[PDB]
This record gives structure tokens, C-alpha cells and sequence, in this order.
């Protein structure tokens, strides 16, 4: 019943393929709310102009 | 209701709030703090950090 989100940002230069580097991910946020998530989506803000 | 300035006990407005503590499957989330004592050093003690 806890939703845990870990995050990490890193400046990069290469275009497409994921770099052959190493970096851990810190614990960022915990949510003590119980849900039965099975599927997830993604949100974009297209240039409506 | 018949609230009047000269109404005695039993007819005056009574403000009543009822608190219901439910303990369902979700983790408990409402309760008070714990008293923290003064910190000591360099003495064989016991602690609940
Ligand atoms: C998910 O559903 C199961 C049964 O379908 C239930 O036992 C469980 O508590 C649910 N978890 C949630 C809603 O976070």
C-alpha cells in the first residue's frame, strides 16, 4: 500500500542510445496510500499553435 | 428549535461534535506526538531514538 518514487537527473550529450555509465537512484518520495495500480500512462503538452 | 435568551439548561443550543476512529485496512494516519526528553551524553543510558 505504499507507492515509492525514486528519481535522478543527469546531463548527457549522446543522442539516442543509453550511456554506458553508472549512477544510483536516491529515494525521493513515499506515499502511504493503497491502490491496485496495474497500468500507467504518459502526459504531453503538444504545441497547440 | 426554540432557543431563547432566558431559556435555561436543556433548551439552549448545544454544539456537539462526534469523533469516530475507524481502523480499517489502510495504515493508521491520525494520532498525536510523543514527548522527547533532553539529550544526555557520555553516560551509560538507554534510548528510543
Ligand atoms: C486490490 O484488490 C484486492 C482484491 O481484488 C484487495 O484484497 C486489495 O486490498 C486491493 N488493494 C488496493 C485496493 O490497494
Amino acid at each position: 500500500g505504499y507507492f515509492k518514487i525514486y528519481s535522478k537527473h543527469t546531463p548527457i550529450n549522446l543522442v539516442r542510445d543509453l550511456p554506458q555509465g553508472f549512477s544510483a537512484l536516491e529515494p525521493l518520495v513515499d506515499l502511504p496510500i493503497g491502490i491496485n495500480i496495474t497500468r500507467f500512462q504518459t502526459l504531453l503538452a503538444l504545441h497547440r499553435s | 428549535y426554540g432557543f431563547q435568551p432566558t431559556n435555561g439548561v436543556g433548551y439552549q443550543p448545544y454544539r456537539v461534535v462526534v469523533l469516530s476512529f475507524e481502523l480499517l485496512h489502510a495504515p493508521a494516519t491520525v494520532c498525536g506526538p510523543k514527548k522527547s526528553t533532553n539529550l544526555v551524553k557520555n553516560k551509560c543510558v538507554n534510548f528510543n531514538f
